[PDB]
């Protein structure tokens, strides 16, 4: 009875869904190669703003490796090597290939998908 | 015979007389008792059944039927009941009927008035006859009648338009004539299945040619909320998918039908619903969905369907209360890909509550020290059943105030679920790497 909800969704089903201030975390993110008026990254928040809650948490999980929510606010959010902002890295591989997390970084990759349904199947895919 | 044909018309007259007053259920009994005796039961029921076709002065009784019209529900000139009155005098006859069924006359009542298994045939044909097919009540009432005698091809033609045509509760009465009756021959097994196919496959097309409207008028409504009129003959509670629907169920339940056409064209206008960016809009075809799984998915091409219209079919049981390990949507249970988070927390927690059903469950005390609670805790519980810990818990700490024990259990969770986390228990300890997570710490043992 268990084994139906995902391992995300075992954690929120234990420790509910997180309200995400969008508005913290894009306050709370670094671009390093994408800028925040990238075009991809306009559609990244457009995306991100249009997924429900548990497609939200789903993400959270999938960048910070929790749906847990730091008190104090993103800007306190910790990583590996201290306390770590949320980041975007663009992923120069091919763009027929996923995203990718390296969640003691808090680190994305991003490929520069060409659109923004391809960009929101290809992230709802990797979540 | 305690009573003469006489004696027993002068009984049976009362049926058409409508008072309120008369107590008709206690007539019932006089006439269930009286029918114990086998002759006088088959006198009695063959007087009923011609007061039946013959729906389809002493004897001077009028009837207010319609406005400013005042009946005589006898025309004596070869005694007829007047039109008007007839669907009365049936809904009395269906009355008794349904008792005896539980458990010559006209030229007698003419001399008055100067001074089971074998006729469920015709029981069957009133079916064709028109006060009572018009009437839904005398349909309904006709139909538990056959749903109680039941414990050829016409009478089952009949039967069966009675689902193809225009009664839930009449209609659940006509699913069990039609199995009861596919229990007694196979070869009225076959012959029903196969004109339950004839109609269901009539209803197929006239849908598919609906839908071709619906899709069609939706592609001249986008290439420029939905209220479509083409959406009125599928909301309409007589509409032709619950008509399928229905009949399908009915298949479904006798089998213990090929459109592609119309499968594939539900495809595409759910498709053309959904990219019309409008959600209940998609409801208009909810029946013909569960259609398509109970045609399919039989105790694949479904799971194409969950695939291709994933959000659909979460969408519709999103909005369906219907259980979704009761309902046809059951057997996506194992494909869990295709459902929604909150799809499956209600699944999960009505399952959960269903497979506890049996369980009556009390509220049970945790007598705890606000110091000691999580080895108090370990103690009082951990020797507990399974089900006593499905109890209530409710927490006393020793000497505090009474308060809100919603707030006060709330508080107890979180108190214990940080004590998980205290090193001193050695339960869980942080990731290295995230340091805000936990795992099981693997020194323990200490």
């Amino acid at each position: 009875l268990i084994s139906i909800f995902t391992e995300q969704e075992l954690e929120l089903l234990i420790s509910g869904l997180p309200t995400i201030d969008i508005d913290d975390l894009k306050s709370n993110t670094e671009y390093h190669k994408y800028q925040s008026n990238s075009i991809q990254i306009q559609w990244f928040w457009r995306a991100l703003r249009s997924f429900d809650q548990a497609d939200r948490a789903k993400f959270l999980q999938f960048v910070t490796g929790t749906s847990k929510v730091p008190l104090q606010g993103f800007a306190a959010l910790e990583g590996m090597n201290g306390i770590q902002k949320f980041q975007i890295h663009r992923d120069d591989r091919s763009t027929d290939r996923l995203p990718s997390a390296h969640t003691c970084f808090n680190q994305l990759d991003l490929p520069a998908y060409e659109s923004f349904e391809k960009l929101r199947h290809m992230l709802l895919l990797a979540i | 015979l305690l009573l003469d044909h006489e004696a027993l018309s002068c009984l049976l007259v009362l049926l058409f007389v409508d008072e309120p007053k008369l107590n008709t259920s206690r007539l019932h009994r006089v006439l269930r008792n009286l029918c114990y005796h086998a002759q006088t039961r088959h006198w009695v029921i063959r007087s009923l059944l011609s007061i039946l076709q013959r729906s389809s002065s002493w004897l001077s009784v009028s009837m207010d039927a319609a406005l400013g019209c005042r009946t005589n529900i006898f025309q004596i000139q070869t005694v007829h009941i007047h039109p008007q009155a007839a669907p009365v005098v049936c809904r009395h006859v269906l009355d008794t009927l349904i008792q005896l069924a539980k458990v010559d006359f006209w030229d007698l009542l003419v001399k008055l008035d100067n001074m089971e298994a074998s006729p469920l045939g015709q029981l069957m044909n009133m079916l064709s006859h028109p006060v009572i097919r018009r009437s839904s009540l005398l349909t309904e009432k006709l139909l538990r009648l056959l749903s109680l005698i039941s414990i050829g091809l016409t009478e089952n033609q009949l039967q069966l338009s009675v689902e193809v045509l225009t009664s839930e509760e009449g209609l659940e009465d006509a699913a069990n004539v039609l199995l009861q009756l596919s229990r007694g021959d196979s070869g009225t097994r076959d012959t029903v299945l196969k004109l339950l196919l004839n109609g269901a496959r009539h209803l197929g097309y006239t849908l598919c040619k609906q839908i071709g409207t619906l899709l069609a008028e939706l592609r001249e409504y986008n290439l420029e909320e939905l209220q479509l009129p083409s959406m009125s003959m599928l909301t309409s509670k007589t509409s032709t998918q619950k008509f399928f629907l229905r009949v399908l169920q009915v298949i479904i339940q006798l089998r213990d039908l090929s459109l592609d056409e119309l499968w594939d064209m539900l495809g595409e206008c759910l498709k053309e619903l959904e990219e019309s960016h409008d959600q209940h809009a998609v409801l208009v075809l909810q029946p013909a969905v569960e259609a398509f799984f109970l045609v399919h998915a039989t105790e694949q091409k479904f799971l194409r369907f969950a695939e291709t219209h994933r959000t659909v079919l979460n969408q519709i049981l999103r909005q369906s209360t219907t259980h979704l390990a009761d309902g046809p949507f059951a057997v996506l249970v194992d494909y869990i890909r295709v459902l929604d988070f909150d799809v499956k927390r209600k699944y999960f927690r009505q399952e959960l509550e269903r497979l506890d059903e049996g369980l009556r469950k009390e509220d049970m005390a945790v007598h705890v020290r606000r110091d000691h609670v999580f080895e108090d805790s370990y103690r009082e519980l951990h020797r507990k059943s399974p089900e006593e810990m499905k109890n209530r818990l409710y927490i006393v700490f020793e000497g505090e105030e009474g308060q809100d024990a919603g707030g006060l259990l709330r508080e107890w969770y979180m108190i214990i679920s940080r004590e998980m986390f205290n090193p001193m228990y050695a339960l869980f300890r942080t990731s290295p790497g995230d340091r805000v997570t936990y795992t099981i710490n693997p020194s323990s043992h200490c």
